[PDB]
């Protein structure tokens, strides 16, 4: 026995989240043993350089539950193999949907026996790590693809090794808490960024061994930097020699044909139903967790997993999305979850026996796309759309939010968020550091992805580098400067720390015409007075409501020269004017610059 | 709020908040509200939160949801469990007033009895665990005329309420059924705070057999709420609760006295010390056909 | 070799409209050829018994254009085979898509299907049926269709179809006792999941086993013919079958399907559309065509689902399709298609030099919605949705229509076409007889499909027989034997034939209230009327406009006692009256029956 007659108890179940001990390759002195789940299937064999690629010579026998195992002597570290699989009359070669390794025999996949030994350099972070405390502290994400990010030479990626302590500076630098990672498991099409899966298990070898990614994560663990996971239960790649009717049947897939076609994806979405499918999945949620520490998973389209487009709903994705979840923060107290769902579900963010998805953040794309499709407009054309603007406060609160600007908003002709920005190089400037400093101001978690912080004018290429280029450029150095100023303040302030409700005052939201709203952020005695001009006409003597009075303080002015502005600033200690202005008892006249937003924060 | 630059008449929207704002300056302690039927924010909330300024919303989508939940027949409730479940996720939104309405029983919309699905007692207890859910739920109550007895056809203004249906048992029953219901509102403070603090789940899973519990808390006090919506009685079943200790059933939706088939729990129901829903301590109860079961802890 | 210098050219150039010729298995009394499609292959090999199921006995050659080739001696037919193709790291057993004949060799109702070693010799009798056949000149002549699922219409025992021979006879007799010209059949091409109704298709070369061998089929359509009736294949280029060893990534790689990721997605079935950019692909769907007019003696064939086609504009799908077309009539001019397009995109039944996608006959769903639509309504309502009955006629001049009830609209919950009809039993039989009456009536041909004839209670269930103990009751058998007067006089009269706008006038339409029609169908001198009552009311004294006067005599009336009707009528002659009505000279007064249709012929 490699299985305990328990193990396959739990397998009938779905409720075995180690199975990855269990299956897979997993090497011993002698040799190696291997274990694949094909139910459906007369044979499995492993063939490898270990026995001559030959079916015939180590053939798995059958256990409980369609579980097949078997011991090849010989079977060594770092050599490939594969599963043929014969279902009745037919045979195919598959990979190990468990494989911990995947390396192109090309060089352009093929399982790799593989050992997952690592000695971990993080402890002190994983006792320090937050979880969903985080939601009382501040999280700011830099979202990245590691292809993209920096490059060697045209065309040639930085490793797992090599990236970390070039990344880890960058990301240190602008004060970011966390890095995102654009999915980092195999898959075939580089292109696709790696949301089109082959290995789920595997750490994808562009950047290196298993031991290269781990690294990686101790790295940035070690500096202080968090490191999120983007995951995709929702669908299963393509190509044939992978999970596609697996044991010569539907297996990962709906069995019945009407639930398999589905929007997006069609019979590539996994079959929630299946007990197997739970474990595959569930399991490789905390492999992510265990093996590699990772603190957080990002589910992305949730909304294709939740309806079908009798119920629309699909239920077996529901609690399977629920019971995630709950695997995740029963076995990881301190885990981080993330959901985007591009639908008002509610209650993505609430716990699960509250009948929530579970999840701990949800993508506000709404404040996205409303925020984005208010500044795409001219200042002149905003006051008719300055509505738009104030109401993204009404829907602030539904959830536990991430305001979210993602890799998806700079590709496909959307243009960069630069390019996306109104009128002369000056102005589009000034609006991407007001954009990003209204962004740390409203409510709600903060993640930007490369290239926002140098407003980079092209749209994200995987094939290229970021145009550091523009590093050098003024106007891009300081959006640079302005968005590490604001994660300074953000790591300082708790007033920012607290996104609820009672974290935020509307000071004034009704100047239509000019376009200026004043809000607070408040926790308890500590505030943050902001104030933001949206349009070109700088404004003196703006009088602002305030609840407290004596000196004020200027804390950020997005006009400031440093960011590239005209440098127009109040330059003084304001005194609150004990005059009531915004029904507040007092009021500070303010000189307003253009398109620049004013922090002001009690002395 | 809409004409059909933007769509929105800010006019309008002006005039609704100047509206509100002299309304309670010269009377503080009057009461407007509002039926929007566009989901526009913040209906209830103060103008200078960016609201309209009205005390009270209609609760519409409580109603189309529910009632559209309540006249399928309970063999397909299994299908629409998340309609009914999912109210209360809108439920806090705005200070909420649930209604029941002249427009809903009119224009061939059906009378609330005609509504209700199955034969004439299943229509009676369809209405009386209606009503039963519409009290329990967070927000105040609105009813219209008739449907206090669950007349039978569509509010007819050229004529008068149909009162001699008050003679038949179905019909007085549910009047009486109201009644209660009322007066448990009037009496129980754990019923007057509509906030999220004021209602918990207990549990919401039960989709095969349509049964959904919650509570609704003010303090020490608590109040007990399970839904029987299929004509099957439930034995033997149990239910979380925070407290044990002894509690009885102030309310049954099934009594005789409101034209009910009569189950229930008559004697003292202990709670059991055993974890259940997710609660330490649980009731194993019977839930009768078509009915809503109200429980307090003994005092 | 095998492969001349012309058949590489050809198939390079997609003009290899005979393939089959050479592609799949040729058997020889020594050996068979063998010679599959796989262009990113780099190895291919013939597997079977012939040679111990050993992949290295017999590599297929690379010649031109990926077309592999090689001859296997001591092959001989029955002997299953199946090609063993490797993509570089991984292999694979697959079917041969060019297969003649396919075979659980399991006997298992769930089976591979194992493609066989097959000669399609066979001495056709049905000189007389070719010689006097016409194909786009039936549009002046009747054509009534019997859709068949050959399986689901008798069963010889409880849970087993009729061969291709024993159904031969039986279904011949039941057609022409009920007097329709051709039969359709529900895809025949091999399929894998019986429940798909061969609408999933894995040979698309081969008949399926379940009824018999090849030639048992040949002897079927060659027995139908002799008995002067026409075979209708359902054919499916549309979307090919999603099963494993199948054309799924034949070689390894995209082959039948898009090589685009994106333009793979599709919502009707996505991925298993068929490339119709590739030569390759347009020669093995355009052959296959002529393949089963030509070895199978097929009067007509009926694509499904154009839609999907036409839409992703697929201009190579048109293009794909206007080719098909043009290619079928130049090799048979005699030859029949058919079009079902559920979007109302023009000139489906328009020939190709008129910008037209070259089908004969496009099914009127239009008229099917509508009909069906009115008549689930219940006759007091009908009054209030008259437009609905007589706005069919705005559309009825399009295209070259076949009016269309079929199994599609039977199933799934739609209710068979009696559960459809409103009122007790008699009013459901009365009124489909009506529905029946009308159809036949209104222009286009005609197509029913089994079970309809006698209005079966239930819906259409694959895995049984038609409940043919119905026809023991009253209703059934008269419903039956109104289909077979109807057809009758569709034979005979030719007033039916021309379903041009000539063909047709109306006579009235605005009796909303009552809600009556009265249409004319005429060719030359010839005139057939008709005077519908969607009532149960009877009407007495009814007088209705006729362009000639003299007497008239009724031909048939829905509401006979032998069709199940109260038996009220116009007694023999009847003489028009020399005084105008509905804009005619002369006029019947006649007795409208319940829930009845008149057809009435001048003397």
């Amino acid at each position: 026995s490699w299985l305990t007659e328990e193990d396959i108890r739990r397998w009938e179940s779905g409720t075995f989240y180690d199975s990855y001990r269990k299956l897979g390759a997993h090497p011993d002195e002698e040799g190696t043993w291997f274990c694949v789940w094909a139910p459906h299937a007369d044979a499995v064999s492993v063939l490898g350089a270990f026995n001559n690629w030959d079916p015939e010579a180590h053939q798995l026998e059958r256990y409980g539950a369609g579980l097949w195992a078997g011991y090849v002597p010989g079977a060594l570290p770092g050599h490939a193999y594969k599963y043929r699989i014969r279902h009745g009359f037919y045979q195919a070669d598959k990979t190990d949907p468990y494989a911990f390794a995947m390396e192109p025999p090309t060089g352009s996949l093929a399982s790799i026996i593989t050992r997952l030994d690592y000695t971990w350099h993080d402890d002190a972070w994983m006792q320090r790590r937050k979880g969903p405390a985080s939601l009382y502290e501040p999280v700011s994400i830099y979202e990245v693809h590691l292809g993209s990010w920096r490059h060697k030479q045209p065309g040639v990626s930085f490793s797992y090794r090599e990236i970390a302590e070039p990344l880890a500076d960058y990301v240190q630098d602008l004060g970011f808490t966390h890095v995102e990672l654009l999915p980092i498991m195999e898959h075939p099409y580089y292109g696709s960024w790696g949301y089109q899966v082959v290995g789920y298990y595997a750490p994808t070898f562009r950047y290196g061994t298993p031991q290269d990614l781990m690294y990686l994560i101790d790295y940035l663990h070690q500096r202080g930097i968090g490191v999120i996971l983007d995951w995709v239960p929702s669908h299963f790649a393509a190509d044939p020699q992978g999970l596609v009717y697996f044991d010569g049947t539907t297996l990962f897939e709906y069995d019945d044909p009407r639930m398999r076609h589905h929007p997006d994806w069609g019979t590539y979405v996994f079959d929630y139903n299946k007990p197997g499918v739970r474990n595959f999945l569930i399991s490789n949620a905390l492999f992510w967790l265990d093996y590699y520490h990772v603190d957080g998973l990002r589910v992305d389209a949730v909304a294709s997993m939740l309806y079908r487009d009798g119920g629309r709903e699909n239920l077996e994705a529901i609690d399977f999305i629920k019971k995630f979840n709950e695997t995740v923060y029963l076995h990881f107290p301190e885990a981080i979850t993330i959901a985007e769902e591009s639908t008002a579900w509610p209650g993505v963010s609430a716990p699960t026996y509250n009948n929530g998805l579970g999840f701990l953040y949800k993508w506000n794309m709404g404040w996205m796309h409303d925020t984005l499709d208010y500044m795409r407009r001219d200042p002149v054309h905003r006051k008719y759309h300055h509505d738009t603007l104030t109401f993204s406060l009404w829907y602030a609160f539904s959830e536990h939010y991430i305001l979210p600007l993602s890799h998806d908003e700079v590709v496909h002709g959307k243009g960069s968020l630069w390019t996306k920005m109104p009128g002369d190089d000056w102005q589009k400037a000034a609006n991407l550091r007001l954009l990003y400093g209204h962004m740390w101001g409203h409510p709600g978690k903060k993640l930007l992805f490369m290239g926002g912080e140098f407003g980079q004018h092209h749209e994200w290429n995987h094939d290229t580098q970021l145009e550091w280029h523009l590093l050098d450029q003024p106007y891009h150095r300081g959006i640079q400067a302005w968005v590490r100023d604001l994660n300074h303040l953000y790591r300082t302030h708790p007033a920012l720390w607290h996104d609820g409700p009672e974290g935020f005052e509307w000071i004034d939201f009704n100047d239509r015409d000019q376009s200026v709203i004043c809000y607070l952020r408040k926790h308890t005695d500590r505030l943050l007075l902001f104030v933001l001009n949206f349009t070109p006409v700088p404004r003196e003597h703006y009088r602002v409501g305030v609840p407290i009075g004596g000196p004020w303080r200027e804390v950020l002015n997005s006009d400031a020269v440093a960011y590239g502005g005209s440098g127009m600033g109040n330059f003084g200690r304001v005194e609150a004017v004990p005059e009531s202005w915004h029904g507040r008892p007092f009021h500070l006249e303010l000189t307003l610059p253009p398109l620049a937003i004013l922090i002001l924060e009690p002395e | 709020l809409y004409r059909d630059g933007g769509r929105e008449n800010l006019e309008a929207i002006d005039f609704i908040k100047k509206f509100n704002e002299t309304v309670y300056l010269h009377f503080p302690e009057a009461i407007t509200i509002a039926e929007e039927s566009t989901a526009w924010p913040g209906v209830s909330a103060p103008t200078y939160n960016n609201g309209l300024g009205f005390l009270y919303k209609w609760n519409m989508g409580w109603m189309h949801d529910t009632l559209d939940y309540m006249r399928r027949d309970p063999v397909h409730r299994k299908y629409h469990h998340d309609t009914l479940t999912f109210s209360l996720w809108y439920a806090f939104s705005e200070h909420y007033i649930l209604p029941l309405s002249h427009d809903e029983v009119v224009h061939g919309k059906g009378s609330l009895w005609t509504k209700m699905p199955g034969d004439d007692w299943q229509k009676a207890a369809n209405l009386r665990l209606l009503y039963g859910h519409m009290w329990g739920h967070p927000g105040k109550k609105l009813l219209f005329m008739g449907g206090e007895f669950g007349q039978h056809h569509e509010w007819n203004h050229d004529t008068q309420l149909e009162w001699h249906l008050l003679d038949q048992p179905y019909h007085r029953g549910i009047q009486a059924w109201v009644r209660d219901l009322n007066h448990l509102y009037r009496t129980h403070p754990a019923l007057w705070h509509d906030g999220p603090e004021g209602f918990e789940w207990i549990d919401f899973n039960d989709r095969d057999q349509s049964v959904i519990c919650y509570l609704r808390k003010h303090t020490d006090r608590l109040l007990l709420f399970v839904l029987n919506f299929t004509p099957v009685p439930r034995e033997h079943y149990r239910v979380g609760v925070p407290i044990g200790g002894p509690w009885r059933e102030v309310l049954n939706s099934d009594a005789v006295a409101y034209g009910g088939s009569g189950m229930g729990n008559f004697g003292r129901v202990e709670a059991v010390p055993e974890s259940w829903h997710g609660r330490p301590f649980h009731l194993e109860l019977t839930l009768p056909p078509l009915a809503i079961l109200i429980l307090e802890p003994e005092s």
